[PDB]
RNA sequence: GAUGUCGGCUCAUCACAUCCUGGGGCUGAAGUAGGUCCCAAGGGUAUGGCUGUUCGCCAUUUAAAGUGGUACGCGAGCUGGGUUUAGAACGUCGUGAGACAGUUCGGUCCCUAUCUGCCGUGGGCGCUGGAGAACUGAGGGGGGCUGCUCCUAGUACGAGAGGACCGGAGUGGACGCAUCACUGGUGUUCGGGUUGUCAUGCCAAUGGCACUGCCCGGUAGCUAAAUGCGGAAGAGAUAAGUGCUGAAAGCAUCUAAGCACGAAACUUGCCCCGAGAUGAGUUCUCCCUGACCCUUUAAGGGUCCUGAAGGAACGUUGAAGACGACGACGUUGAUAGGCCGGGUGUGUAAGCGCAGCGAUGCGUUGAGCUAACCGGUACUAAUGAACCGUGAGGCUUAACC
RNA sequence: AAUUCCUUGUCGGGUAAGUUCCGACCUGCACGAAUGGCGUAAUGAUGGCCAGGCUGUCUCCACCCGAGACUCAGUGAAAUU
RNA sequence: CACAGGUGGUCAGGUAGAGAAUACCAAGGCGCUUGAGAGAACUCGGGUGAAGGAACUAGGCAAAAUGGUGCCGUAACUUC
RNA sequence: AGCGUCGAGUCGGCCUGCGCGGAAGAU
RNA sequence: AGGACCGAACCGACUAAUGUUGAAAAAUUAGCGGAUGACUUGUGGCUGGGGGUGAAAGGCCAAUCAAACCGGGAGAUAGCU
């Protein structure tokens, strides 16, 4: 049973999930656009939209918790400089996901995720 | 544990009356560019609900 | 007849004497009687009723045009409860929790959680074998499921692994904490079948 | 939801004072002999509490008469009279097991200066 | 929550000083004693010349449990450690003539009001 | 041209020659408690010490610790202690190789399930126009155990000792179902402490790795040891048994006619499944009211027009789930994520300041952070469509209009 | 008794209870003196027995983390008949 | 067999460490030639566990436990 | 037989036809 | 000093689980023994089948051992299937 549970194990490890989207996370706020499977982008905006929230304050503080989080002063600096300022007014919802069909090795459902303002 | 005697051509037909693949129920077309697509998924041209989106 | 309500959840009741009472609050709204069953039409006596409210648009016409005809509002579902000789409810009638007013035992019938597919061990009770002492492969494993050549098969109703829970279970005799028609809150003691806002069927107790 | 939280509410004590792990408290509680209510007294140090609205508790420890025992007491429940703080301990952490493993010098708690 | 093996210390001057549980009485398959049940014991150890001896078989109350006992309102009493009083074999009446450490009031009954007056502290 | 063999474990299933509980006759049955026989298979029916043991003896329970059948039930379910390979030794026999219905120490247990069966779960078509619901209940399954205490009553009975029936109330054991409010377990998705090391330029602060590095706490969920509930009463027909009236047989006789009673067995009552119940049932509601041609003319085959109710599909999903299925929701929207507020948990972050030679302490500060929780909130994703399903539904006969 | 059939010999010890174990007895079915007798500190992945600690071995299982099992895409066996 | 096996010699960085053990690193090398989901039973390999603590079992099998350095201290018996 | 009375059968063997009890088992 | 002690390499193989159409025709994982010696290891050499070699298990002698393998007598013989 999983009744009530959050969260994709997706067959993996807890230490290899955080890692994966803690370089994820930093690849989208990169790129502002990534394709990646659907259910990664789906969890992925449990990660990353925490991360642009805790941007909207600059603080010392903030900082560090986001270098903790990302382990990358180049990402927490765009947050921090661009995405924090991006999005102020809106509440949430910093990312969309697009479907975008089908992977040609391993027939995977592929998604586009993207901030929204992009 | 193994079969006693030989299945037949029958039952496996049988078994694969199952297997049959279905097809898409129906292609969507798009606001702008006029191209079917899987429903909720963006178009080859990277079109979606009439936005160019890639 | 009863009342169709919902699972709210659990909480207690301290009463004076220092006693904590383990209470699951039903949500009773009020039943509106949507069919009157008789031994003329239907062969038999019944109330169909329906509580809370449902969304316009997903009421369809077959169902649109029952609750049409009846003069009430649509509700979530329908349910009925068989007459007795001695009641009789007229189609449109509003039925409130405080029917139980003077009610001292109810059963509540539910539909449980569901464990999905279940072991021996946790649908049955069985007993596992030994962790160690050379046990191969066979720790929550059956065990035998027969005897030999007679009689050469398994019996019906055997007790096997399968689906577990997501089921229709009354429970009985549930004493009746306290009945509030302001709140339209019926506390009865104790745990009723189902999960937190499923549908509860409270009857008086058969017993 | 909201329902219970309005069944709740009307339960729970107004008065109950501020108190945290390490401190010790007195729990005075009703005690029956058929008829006869008297208030018995139960003095320890506090080494848990659950915050859980009407569902609040707390576990007090006191060695008595060569022998330790933990009362968890219901905090809503009529059956505690009062609860005084007597002293005001300092520790670091929320839940005192630990306490369970010592004596006498060992299981001394420093006062909370405030 | 006490079963067969389970050693107890003694709270009274019986002699005993640890006993262990060779039987729960009052039911077939019955698993566990708790406070104020009856169960059988063995004496393991004795002191030189208390009332009773090393090896003897006998009855004994139980009147502390570390797994406790619950009350109406949904609390808990645990204690530190299992503890039983040594009853005589057919009477069930208290061999020793003190108490030694707090009771629970789960032993008010017609029968063991000896134990209730004796002890220092009743929970 | 192989049907694995003792004992245990797991899981059983049946018989009744009944161990307990239930009913009853006789007693050399006062009561209590026994003895013996009859009825009764609904349910129930020990844990340990020794031994490979089954068994047995022993300890201590229990209402009781039943007797058998099932390949001495069950190794394509487990075990491998016994026993019957190869090593070795003792006693014994034999000149000896070796041997023992002697002993002793050691000694590989394979199989991915095709069929039947069984437990679950779907797809198809049917049920006669199509559709959405609510049902009826043929039939099937589950359940059915029992202690102790108190009252009746120290009453009946008895010289006393002791000590009831019948009836009633409470509280347990074992078993089962549900549940998570409480007490707890778990809680590698929350917080913190800490060892070694590597890194982020360095300090400070953090992250990786070391079983989650090791630990301490702990949210939701799941859960038992937790706490609610259950076994029934009642009804019908009976068993052994007890009778009424009553002849055959002037009498007698429970039986031949007739009538009454009588048990955990039986049929119900309680719970669950259940119309593929092809004997395919019922009730309520909804929907479709075009034209035309062809010909072996018939319950026939097309064209154009039309496309309903509803369904599915797709999407966001769930306290639902292996997959199907089932439930919620799709902008006329709280379905999920995010976000906001709260709660909960952890236990006073960082930074800066102050005290100290310093480790560190204190202030700001119950701070900071906080998952699955609660209340909200259209920010993000749930798209306009498209697709399936049609166009008033056979004949006969009857009744009626 | 690595030897004793009768045999769980008998008595003592240990246990609530000990066909095993330890100590005795001698009634050695069928010990016995280099196919050595009796004893023996130390040693042993050696046989038997007991205790403390320790625990999911068990009472009686619960939850959690991973790899399969399950679904999708690719590839694609087997014994048997 | 692009197979968890087997195969002699040589070289020997840093921190901690008695160490060529062990943990984490450097130089250097690699992620092991099906992937993607899901988060049932059951199996495998692990973590934690209320109360009890060998009651398990042929047998404590397995697991749990002990575990370092210095110092104090240490019995029967003995071939000393 | 029920009982002094009341009014026609009544008593127990033999043989024999057909039945009855004696008669409990495991999917 | 030591067929001395603890413990890696190295040499072994006591226990358990897994695996048993294996990753493997003997392994893997967690534990386990020896580890200056009657130790271990590379290269080469010698012993040959009623023969070798054997701290002895009928062990080993190319995945073969109470008489190796290959070819031959050879279509042995088979009152058996
Ligand atoms: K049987
Ligand atoms: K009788
Ligand atoms: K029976
Ligand atoms: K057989
Ligand atoms: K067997
Ligand atoms: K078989
Ligand atoms: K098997
Ligand atoms: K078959
Ligand atoms: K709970
Ligand atoms: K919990
Ligand atoms: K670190
Ligand atoms: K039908
Ligand atoms: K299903
Ligand atoms: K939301
Ligand atoms: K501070
Ligand atoms: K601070
Ligand atoms: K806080
Ligand atoms: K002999
Ligand atoms: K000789
Ligand atoms: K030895
Ligand atoms: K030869
Ligand atoms: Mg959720
Ligand atoms: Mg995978
Ligand atoms: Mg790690
Ligand atoms: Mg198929
Ligand atoms: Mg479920
Ligand atoms: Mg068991
Ligand atoms: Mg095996
Ligand atoms: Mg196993
Ligand atoms: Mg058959
Ligand atoms: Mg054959
Ligand atoms: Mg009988
Ligand atoms: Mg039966
Ligand atoms: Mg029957
Ligand atoms: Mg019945
Ligand atoms: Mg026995
Ligand atoms: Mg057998
Ligand atoms: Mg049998
Ligand atoms: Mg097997
Ligand atoms: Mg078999
Ligand atoms: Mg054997
Ligand atoms: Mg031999
Ligand atoms: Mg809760
Ligand atoms: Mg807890
Ligand atoms: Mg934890
Ligand atoms: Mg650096
Ligand atoms: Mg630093
Ligand atoms: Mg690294
Ligand atoms: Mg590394
Ligand atoms: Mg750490
Ligand atoms: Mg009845
Ligand atoms: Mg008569
Ligand atoms: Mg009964
Ligand atoms: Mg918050
Ligand atoms: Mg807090
Ligand atoms: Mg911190
Ligand atoms: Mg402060
Ligand atoms: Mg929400
Ligand atoms: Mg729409
Ligand atoms: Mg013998
Ligand atoms: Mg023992
Ligand atoms: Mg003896
Ligand atoms: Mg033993
Ligand atoms: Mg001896
Ligand atoms: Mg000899
Ligand atoms: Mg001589
Ligand atoms: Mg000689
Ligand atoms: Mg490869
Ligand atoms: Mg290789
Ligand atoms: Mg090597
Ligand atoms: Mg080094
Ligand atoms: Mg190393
Ligand atoms: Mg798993
Ligand atoms: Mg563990
Ligand atoms: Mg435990
Ligand atoms: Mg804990
Ligand atoms: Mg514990
Ligand atoms: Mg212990
Ligand atoms: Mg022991
Ligand atoms: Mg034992
Ligand atoms: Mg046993
Ligand atoms: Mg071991
Ligand atoms: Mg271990
Ligand atoms: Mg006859
Ligand atoms: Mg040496
Ligand atoms: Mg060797
Ligand atoms: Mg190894
Ligand atoms: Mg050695
Ligand atoms: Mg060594
Ligand atoms: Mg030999
Ligand atoms: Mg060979
Ligand atoms: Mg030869
Ligand atoms: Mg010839
Ligand atoms: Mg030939």
């Amino acid at each position: 049973m999983r009744h009530r549970k959050s969260g994709r194990q997706l067959n993996r490890n807890s230490s290899h999930r955080q890692a994966m989207f803690r370089n994820m996370a930093g690849s989208l706020v990169r790129h502002e656009i990534i394709k990646t499977t659907l259910p990664k982008a789906k969890e992925l905006r449990r990660v990353v939209e925490p991360l642009i929230t805790l941007a909207k304050t600059d603080s010392v503080a903030n900082r560090r918790l986001a270098f903790a989080r990302t382990r990358d002063n180049e990402i927490v600096a765009k947050l921090f400089n661009e995405l924090g300022p991006r999005f102020a007014s809106r509440a949430g919802g910093y990312t969309r996901i697009l479907k975008c069909g089908f992977r040609a090795g391993d027939n995977a459902p592929m998604a586009y995720i993207e901030l929204v303002d992009r | 544990a193994v079969q006693q005697n030989k299945p037949t051509r029958s039952k496996r037909g049988m078994r694969r009356s199952h297997d049959a693949l279905t097809a898409v129920t129906s292609l969507s077309v798009d606001k702008t560019s006029g191209e079917k697509h899987l429903r909720h998924h963006i178009t080859a041209d990277g079109y979606y609900r009439g936005r160019k989106v890639i | 007849i009863g009342l169709v309500g919902k699972k709210v959840g659990m909480t207690r009741i301290f009463t004076e004497d220092g006693v904590s009472i383990p209470v699951t609050v039903i949500e009773v709204e009020a039943n509106r009687v949507t069919q009157v069953k008789d031994l003329a039409n239907d062969g038999y006596r019944a109330i169909q009723v329906t509580t809370g409210a449902k969304k316009a648009n997903r009421v369809t016409k077959p169902e649109a045009g029952h609750f049409a005809k009846a003069g009430v509002e649509a509700g979530r579902g329908l349910w009925e409860f068989r007459l007795a000789e001695g009641e009789e409810f007229t189609v449109g009638q509003s039925i409130s929790v405080e029917l139980f007013a003077d009610v001292k035992k109810v059963d509540v019938t539910g539909t449980s959680k569901g464990k999905g597919f279940a072991g021996t061990v946790k649908r049955w009770n069985f007993r596992t074998q030994d962790a160690t002492h050379g046990n191969s492969l066979s720790h929550r494993v059956p065990g035998s499921i027969g005897q030999n050549q007679t009689p050469g098969k398994v019996f019906k109703g055997k007790k096997m692994a399968g689906q577990m829970g997501n089921e229709r279970v009354t429970v009985q005799s549930l004493d009746v904490v306290r009945v509030d028609a302001e709140r339209n809150l019926l506390l009865v003691k104790g745990a009723v079948p189902g999960a937190t806002g499923s549908d509860l069927i409270v009857k008086p107790a058969v017993k | 939801s909201n329902i219970i939280k309005q069944l709740e509410q009307e339960q729970m004590k107004q008065d109950v004072p501020s108190f945290r792990p390490g401190d010790t408290v007195e729990v005075k509680v009703w005690v029956v002999e058929g008829s006869k209510k008297r208030l018995q007294a139960f003095e320890g140090v506090v080494i848990a509490i659950r915050n859980r609205g009407l569902h609040s508790a707390f576990t007090v420890r006191k060695i008595s008469n060569g022998e330790g025992v933990e009362r968890v007491f219901q905090t809503h429940s009529p059956v505690v009279d009062s609860i005084s703080v007597k002293r005001r301990g300092a520790v670091r952490k929320a839940k005192l097991y630990y306490l369970r493993e010592r004596t006498g010098k060992a299981a001394r708690i420093k006062e909370r200066l405030n | 929550m006490i079963q067969e093996q389970t050693m107890l210390n003694v709270a009274d001057n019986s002699g005993a000083r640890r006993v262990m549980c060779i039987k729960v009485l009052g039911g077939s398959h019955r698993r566990y004693a708790g406070v104020g049940d009856i169960i059988k014991i063995t004496i393991k150890e004795a002191i030189p010349r208390g009332k009773v001896k090393k090896g003897d078989v006998l009855k004994a109350v139980v009147v502390r449990t570390k797994k406790g006992v619950r009350r109406p309102d949904g609390s808990v009493i645990r204690f530190d450690g299992n503890a039983c009083v040594l009853l005589n074999n057919n009477s069930e009446q208290p061999i020793g003539t003190r108490i030694f450490g707090p009771v629970t009031r789960e032993l008010r009954s017609e029968k063991f009001m000896k134990i209730i007056s004796l002890a220092p502290e009743v929970l």
